[PDB]
RNA sequence: UCUUUGUAAAGUGCCUUCGAAGAGUCGAGUUGUUUGGGAAUGCAGCUCUAAGUGGGUGGUAAAUUCCAUCUAAAGCUAAAU
RNA sequence: UUGACCUCAAAUCAGGUAGGAGUACCCGCUGAACUUAAGCAUAUCAAUAAGCGGAGGAAAAGAAACCAACCGGGAUUGCCUUAGUAACGGCGAGUGAAGCGGCAAAAGCUCAAAUUUGAAAUCUGGUACCUUCGGUGCCCGAGUUGUAAUUUGGAGAGGGCA
């Protein structure tokens, strides 16, 4: 949600809508961060899971 | 060379040719074309009239090449065919082997009619003829085709 | 590639949204420093069609210049010559604001050299550049030869001669009929129909 | 300051052209220095030519379009009808051009012939070995002259029609003047029934 | 087309046998790629309609075209500027009152 | 010389899907300067501010309709000088 | 409470870098006036001198958002021509290029817009070793708001097929 300068998500929503893919704004890019072994993600995605 | 020049003929004469009375001075008259419409009226309209003025329409961005256009006069016209074979070529007038001149690749635009071309068919080829050259051309017995 | 996007959304420069982030923008680079670093592009999307890669020996510098024409340093309006050249006001400077804030930057840090620079934002009284700087004496870009032809010397100082986007667009160095003054430097082609050329054997 | 039946002389002197007054002394020098930086090429780059092959071309406008000179670079389609690539063609030392176009067969023929005979007269060391002891030539463009088309037969019949070539070029020239008001009465005609 | 074979005319020229090139990539700048109308597609709808574009919209739909195409070319650079936005405008109008 | 150097790269012919190519930017108006550039050459200030078979240029402003040629708003580069 | 991240600081922090000189030439900015117009205000001198800023052995420009209208040429630069011409100008004084052509020299390219997604494959710095204008090993960092490879429109990319 805390992407600065905003503009770099601000059509993520819009993106993700038209194309149907389930979407969250969640609260911090450090948390993503911090998942992917780096200071900040501003974005994070899953495109396969195990059984 | 100097030593040649008046001036050295003038070592001794005080006003140095320039006259005592007028005292040659640095710019009497004014500079350049000064003074064109107002005291050097009369050598302006008297020796170079139509100086002053608008005639005419202004053309924009004029290329030479557009206009590229050398004249070419028939009596001219024989001068093209090379020499040494020119001889023949006045001689055995015949229709079947009528000399060509490329007037283009010789750098002439246009075949004028100054005249007297003898009585041999030749092949004018040219960007452009006129009413009486090609008159003449075919006088000669020759033909013009234009070419580009 | 989410620069596509982000190219084409921030061409809408009067959407709502765009506005917004504008507005907010203009009053937080007011409130700074009239230079000061960015520390991360703005338009990362600009920048990176500029030049400006994401690796250390890179700056972004933010500058403010200030809007309007150029006033002619005369005391009391009083221009001294024939009316032609009274004109005090009016007078609008050659080159361009871009142009003004690259010099502004680049002889604040005399260490980097001026990259490129691009309109960030707008105000009544400002002018807000965002000017990509690239340090010629970091090892990083030292190496990595598609940016060492930065850090020779003749290319110190680029925004001062004249050399960047902007200092070409200002001299107008344009192929064209439109710039035959100006093709090579408006000085040198001067200088070049104003010679006199003589030779050994005189035309 | 004017007087006397003599031409109006537009001398541009008003300017202080004296600090730009640039007097050639050097053109004997210079032609030395070019001769001797010519000289230490070669001795560079032997045994390639010095310069490279250049294609053949037509000169534009109508003034000299009756001339062919030599251009800048063969053309892409050039160069592959020849059978070779165009960075293979830079490194043998043939002058590519990217942006030239052929649009006409004669000047296209020409030029792949061009390219032609240059493979056959030129010959390319390989990169691994012994090169072969060759003896520089200082000039491709020499060894390929530039050669003037030959148009047609010194001397041919006549083609007689009574054509009245004059009468010819009016014609043309007035339908080029008047081909706008004869197609937009047309339209209107067309238009109206 | 064809030259006449003369110097003068509609198409003077000289008598040549052509060869209709390869087309160039370019001449193909200004081609729409698939996922560039799809970009843009995505701005308008989330951009939404600037300043000027909303009064366009209200006079071509309220007073009249040829009015609002005037506007626009005082709005834009100039008439084909004008011409292109109105006819945009149009297209715009049609999507958003359909369905 | 090579255990340095081929879980190597490069070039090439088809057919196919494509083919992303630079925004306060072009451009327009006005102002000032400048140009040989003249209904405005270039630049600059302010206002307005785009498009994608688009855009620019085609030395008379405008509209209508075609054609021709390039691909801007990012950048580097020896020599002749 | 404790770790982050983001931004902003400080340090006689580690390592660097800028200034100033010269300035003949070069790149911009600013910019006059004397003078000429037989006066003078537009014009001219002049897009000059002076002032300021910035480099090099040259610099700049440079590979077309070009010139053309041709049978088309093809980065830039310079010379001869164009041409004292088209054009500008109280259309007065005066000002005034460019295309083509010949020649000198010729050299072409690189990014951004593509996901590597079967593995950030990238890079600085510290440290140890060495054969040191550097290389290797390890580590800390930068970097996913995007660093390498691949493509730069002349094309090119992907997918087979040999």
């Amino acid at each position: 949600n805390d992407v600065d300068p905003i503009e770099l998500v601000v059509f993520l929503p819009a993106l993700c809508k038209k194309m149907g893919v389930p979407y969250a704004i969640v609260k911090g890019k450090a948390r993503l961060g911090t998942l992917v072994n780096q200071k900040t993600s501003a974005v994070a995605a899953l495109t396969e899971v195990r059984a | 060379p100097s030593r040649f020049t008046k001036t050295r003929k003038h070592r001794g004469h005080v006003s140095a040719g320039k006259g005592r009375i007028g005292k040659h001075r640095k710019h009497p008259g004014g500079r350049g074309m000064a003074g064109g419409q107002h005291h050097h009226r009369i050598n302006m309209d008297k020796y170079h009239p139509g100086y002053f003025g608008k005639v005419g329409m202004r053309y924009f961005h004029k290329q030479q090449a557009h206009f590229w256009k050398p004249v070419l006069n028939l009596d001219k016209l024989w001068t093209l065919i090379p020499e040494d074979k020119r001889d023949q070529y006045l001689k055995s007038a015949s229709k079947e082997t009528a000399p060509v001149i490329d007037t283009l690749a010789a750098g002439y635009g246009k075949i004028l009619g100054k005249g007297r071309i003898p009585n041999v068919p030749v092949i004018v080829k040219a960007r452009f003829v006129s009413k009486l050259a090609e008159e003449k051309i075919r006088a000669a017995g020759g033909v013009v085709e234009l070419i580009a | 590639g989410a620069y596509k996007y982000l190219e084409e959304l921030q061409r809408k420069k009067q959407s709502d949204v765009l506005r917004f982030l504008q507005r907010v923008r203009v009053w937080e680079y007011r409130q700074k420093n009239v230079i000061h670093r960015a520390a991360r592009p703005t338009r990362p999307d600009k920048a990176r069609r500029l030049g400006y890669k994401a690796k250390q020996g890179f700056v972004i510098y933010r500058v403010r210049v200030r809007r309007g024409n150029r006033k002619r340093p005369v005391p009391k309006g009083a221009t001294y010559g024939k009316p032609t050249n009274q004109g005090v006001n009016e007078l609008k400077y050659q080159r361009s604001l871009r142009a003004t804030a690259e010099e502004r930057v680049g002889r604040r840090a005399a260490n980097l050299r001026v990259l490129n620079s691009y309109w960030v934002n707008q105000d009544s009284t400002y002018k807000y550049f965002e000017v990509i700087l690239v340090d010629p004496q970091h090892k990083a870009i030292r190496r990595d030869a598609r940016y060492n032809w930065i850090c020779d010397p003749v290319h110190k100082h680029r925004e001062a001669r004249g050399l960047t986007a902007t200092g070409k667009k200002s001299r107008g160095i344009n192929k064209g009929h439109k710039f035959n003054n100006t093709k090579a430097g408006r000085r040198k082609t001067w200088k070049r129909q104003n010679t006199l050329s003589l030779w050994r054997y005189r035309k | 300051a004017i007087s006397k039946n003599l031409p109006i002389l537009k001398n541009h002197f008003r300017k202080h052209w004296q600090e730009r007054v640039k007097v050639h002394f050097d053109q004997a020098g210079k032609k030395v220095s070019r001769r001797n930086a010519r000289a230490t090429r070669a001795a560079k780059i032997a045994p390639r030519p010095l310069d490279l092959l250049r294609p053949v071309v037509r000169a534009p406008t109508v003034k000299y379009n009756r001339k062919v000179r030599a251009g800048r670079g063969f053309t892409l389609a050039e160069v592959k009808a020849a059978g070779l690539t165009a960075a293979y063609a830079r490194t043998i030392g043939i002058a590519v051009d990217h942006r030239r176009q052929n649009r006409n067969q004669e000047i296209f023929d020409a030029n792949v012939q061009r390219l032609k005979e240059y493979q056959s007269k030129i010959i390319v060391f390989p990169r691994n070995g012994k090169a072969p002891e060759a003896e520089q030539v200082l000039s491709a463009a020499a060894t390929f002259p530039i050669a003037q088309p030959a148009t047609d037969v010194e001397a041919r019949a006549v083609q007689d029609n009574g054509e009245s070539a004059f009468r010819t070029l009016r014609l043309a020239r007035s339908e080029k003047k008047f081909r706008g008001i004869r197609e937009k009465r047309a339209r209107e005609k067309a238009e109206a029934e | 087309t064809v030259k006449t074979g003369i110097a003068i005319g509609l198409n003077k020229g000289k008598k040549v046998t052509s060869m209709t090139p390869a087309p160039k990539i370019s001449y193909k700048k200004g081609a729409a790629s698939n996922r560039t109308k799809f970009v843009r597609s995505l701005v308008r709808e989330i951009a939404g309609l600037s300043p000027y574009e909303r009064r366009l919209i209200d006079l071509i739909r309220n007073s009249g075209e040829k009015r609002a195409r005037k506007v626009a070319k005082k709005r834009l650079g100039s008439f084909t500027r004008a011409k292109a936005k109105v006819e945009e405008m149009n297209n715009i109008i049609a999507a958003s009152r359909r369905h």
